[PDB]
């Protein structure tokens, strides 16, 4: 519901 | 005990469990809405054996992870940006636990989750250009953890302001070859920003 960082 | 990793080695690595991590977070949250709806005999019930199943496998994951950060990627770590690398790691996978952890388990993860994070900001304030992208994924993630897990979105919005506009102001005095990495993590944070406002 919310973007983390990308990994 | 002791485990250096070269910062290329420890990408493809995070790249790989993250990507299976992923994985299992969607399949937990798609089972977790399939039962809702159908508690809204036999069926239900196989529906919960599965969750039960995800959830274990998940936890089997982030546990041996963060074992693993603790016992030998932590303590060998010199350079700052390995150190605030692999806490907010450990806040992450201690994020993912909590997402899906009932009673007090709950709590526990969630504390060493925000542990970990103040952590590795305590060492990027201190260590880390507000434009490098090892301190933007982390103030990102960390604002993620705010606004998801301890239902602060004014310490999360706060937060991704703050980490968005120092970035923005030292981003005048920034090669190009190494501002096209941290373009990314702020447009992220713009976007969380202009949802959660």
């Amino acid at each position: 519901r919310a973007a983390s960082s990308p990994d | 005990m002791d485990v250096e990793l070269t910062v290329e080695e420890r990408n493809l690595l995070s790249v790989a469990y993250k990507n299976v991590i992923g994985a299992r977070r969607a399949s937990w949250r798609i089972i977790s809405s399939i039962e809702q709806k159908e508690e809204n005999e036999d069926k239900l019930k196989m529906i919960r054996e599965y969750r039960q199943m995800v959830e274990t496998e998940l936890k089997l994951i982030c546990c041996d992870i963060l074992d693993v950060l603790d016992k030998h990627l932590i303590p060998a770590a010199n350079t700052g940006e390995s150190k605030v690398f692999y806490y907010k790691m450990k806040g992450d996978y201690h994020r993912y636990l909590a997402e899906f952890a009932t009673g007090n388990d709950r709590k526990e993860a969630a504390e060493n989750s925000l542990v970990a994070y103040k952590a590795a900001s305590d060492i990027a304030m201190t260590e880390l250009p507000p434009t490098h992208p090892i301190r933007l994924g982390l103030a990102l993630n960390f604002s993620v953890f705010y606004y998801e897990i301890l239902n602060s979105p004014d310490r999360a919005c706060r937060l991704a302001k703050a980490a968005f506009d120092d970035a923005i102001a030292e981003l005048d005095t920034l090669s190009e070859e190494s501002y096209k990495d941290s373009t990314l993590i702020m447009q992220l944070l713009r976007d969380n920003l202009t949802l959660w406002t």
